[PDB]
């Protein structure tokens, strides 16, 4: 991937915007009910029956906390992303199990929830950069 | 397959956004063809569609008419929409790689113009809905 | 001036969209308020001392529609918009001795009304066939 | 010259528009290059004012900083805007015919984005406000 200034600005003028404890159990969530196999590594004590159970549980609240605050590090960092989530790719893979199509699910509902939050300034060329910037993202993640 | 809570979800959301569906519709086009470049070809004959460019509302209505059909024929897309895939395939021979990607680019205006309607349980329900156009619509090509 | 398809049709879509019985009274109240010395010709028994009196004026408010009427003719026939405006334009000059400059700032006013109807569909384009459209016929109305 | 009823009106919208003012800035800059392209000249170098790019809070910003602070150097706009006539004259030699031009641009996004607090009241203190910042922006030109 290569970079330009203005989408570095994007990227960075995007996520400077957000409340991450709003937005990112907001898009957890999300795939949860939209995508609901992604359910399988949540859940293991209480149950996930529905969309209120979902959007009402802690510990999926908590992860989406910690994916946005894990999406910093490459918003800082965007030519290194590939290296910087290397350990954590290793952690979804051999600790976790988490398939790799599973992080393009989550970023469809992420880029679903930043739009709902930025409404008409999510024009084509802003939901152009973010989607690349994610998708950069989600191929080092999905790494195995 | 769609729930009948999954068709009456869909249902109730099209009575809420159908009135604002030109405009759904055009927006959605025109970031299909700036974020996935591939598909400018398929509609470069509608400069409208170059953001900053005057809103033709029936270009916006063309695409969202065959939501609004599928959402009437529901029960039975593959029957419904088997014109709409004929005219795709045949007619136009747009690559059938890119209805998901209309698809997707539909969910985000919604989400943008309806964040209140725009529920996941509304989205869910949506994008099944949408997989059961894009997969009538891909029908006829082989 | 040349009028390319396109733009026939955005100025039949703006036009057809409007409600003129509503857009019609604002753009001349609009016009009175923002640009006083526009009241010279009218106010001839009543007075029109505030934005509430030009408002309930219902001579005004029945000449703003007969504006947005009288637009209707160079809707339909953009390529003869002079020679269609022509005994308006002598009404105007020789009975009624409205400043030509008046009519740039009523379509201002209008411009603003439509607008604000229009909301974000208003883009850069639409406005520039917009205002090219009413700049026409303001010049084929200001002739003396 | 402005009432202290011009003055008072002029505060009252600003108080209420001045938390989206780098979108208004953005949207007034964008329609002003594309309706009047003599002016295009001006922010050619500042491509993300082009329709449909993502959009700089601090080009917006600028602007919009500008009209902040001839709303607090309201009751002396000459002396206020004196360096930023200055700027605009010598640095940028911006043609002191478009001061108008972007005046009634911000007009039409105000109305576009605040139509209900855009009153016939309010346009007429803002116009009067803006026409005092264009004469006091023009001071420097000779
Ligand atoms: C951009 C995408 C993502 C990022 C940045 C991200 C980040 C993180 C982080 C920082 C942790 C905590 C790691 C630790 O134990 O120290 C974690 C844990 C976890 N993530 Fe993700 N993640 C992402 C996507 C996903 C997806 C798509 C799934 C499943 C659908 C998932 C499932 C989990 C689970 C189950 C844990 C908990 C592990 C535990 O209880 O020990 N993650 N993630
Ligand atoms: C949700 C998926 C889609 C729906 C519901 C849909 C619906 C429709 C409809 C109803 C028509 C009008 C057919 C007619 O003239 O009778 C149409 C035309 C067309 N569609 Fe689609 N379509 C879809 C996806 C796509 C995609 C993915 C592309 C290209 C990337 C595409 C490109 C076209 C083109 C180029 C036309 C011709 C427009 C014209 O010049 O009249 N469509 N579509
Ligand atoms: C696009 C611009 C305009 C159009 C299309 C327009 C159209 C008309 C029309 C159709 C009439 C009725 C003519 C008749 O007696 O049969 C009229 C009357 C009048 N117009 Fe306009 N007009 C415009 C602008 C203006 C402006 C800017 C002013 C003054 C500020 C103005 C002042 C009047 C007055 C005072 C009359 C009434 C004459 C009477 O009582 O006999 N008009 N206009
Ligand atoms: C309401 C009228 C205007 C206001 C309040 C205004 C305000 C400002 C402000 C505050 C600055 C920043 C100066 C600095 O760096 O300290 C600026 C810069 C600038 N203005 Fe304006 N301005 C106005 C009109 C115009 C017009 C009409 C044009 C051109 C058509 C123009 C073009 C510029 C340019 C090119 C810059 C330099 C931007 C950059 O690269 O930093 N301005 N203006």
């Amino acid at each position: 991937v290569e970079w330009t200034d203005q989408e570095r600005a994007t990227i960075s003028s995007i996520f400077g915007s957000l409340d991450y404890d709003d937005i990112g159990p907001k898009a957890l969530s999300r795939c949860l009910i939209v995508y609901p196999w992604t359910q399988r590594h949540f859940g293991s004590f209480g149950n996930l029956y529905n969309a209120e159970a979902i959007i009402g549980n802690q510990k999926v609240a908590a992860h989406g906390i910690k994916v946005l605050h894990g999406l910093d590090r490459a918003v800082k960092n965007m030519d290194n992303i590939k290296e910087i989530y290397a350990e954590l790719s290793i952690l979804h893979s051999e600790k976790l199990h988490v398939d790799p199509d599973n992080f393009k699910l989550l970023a469809d509902c992420l880029t679903i929830v930043v739009a709902a939050k930025m409404g008409s300034g999510f024009n084509p060329g802003t939901q152009a950069t973010f989607q690349k910037f994610l998708a950069v993202v989600v191929s080092a993640l999905g790494k195995q | 397959s769609l729930s009948d809570k999954d068709k009456a979800a869909v249902k109730l959301l099209w009575s809420k956004i159908s009135k604002s569906s030109d405009a759904i519709g055009n927006d959605a086009l025109s970031r299909m063809i700036v974020v996935y470049p591939q598909t400018k070809t398929y509609f470069a004959h509608w400069p409208d569609l170059s953001p900053g460019s005057p809103h033709v509302k029936a270009h916006g209505k063309t695409v969202m008419g065959g939501i609004a059909l599928a959402v009437s024929k529901i029960d039975d897309l593959r029957a419904g929409l088997l014109d709409l895939s004929e005219q795709h395939a045949y007619k136009l021979r747009v690559d059938p790689a890119n209805f998901k990607i209309l698809s997707h680019c539909i969910l985000v205006v919604i989400s943008m113009m309806f964040p209140k309607e725009f529920t996941p349980e509304a989205h869910v329900s949506l994008d099944k809905f949408l997989s059961g156009v894009s997969l009538a619509l891909s029908e006829r090509y082989r």
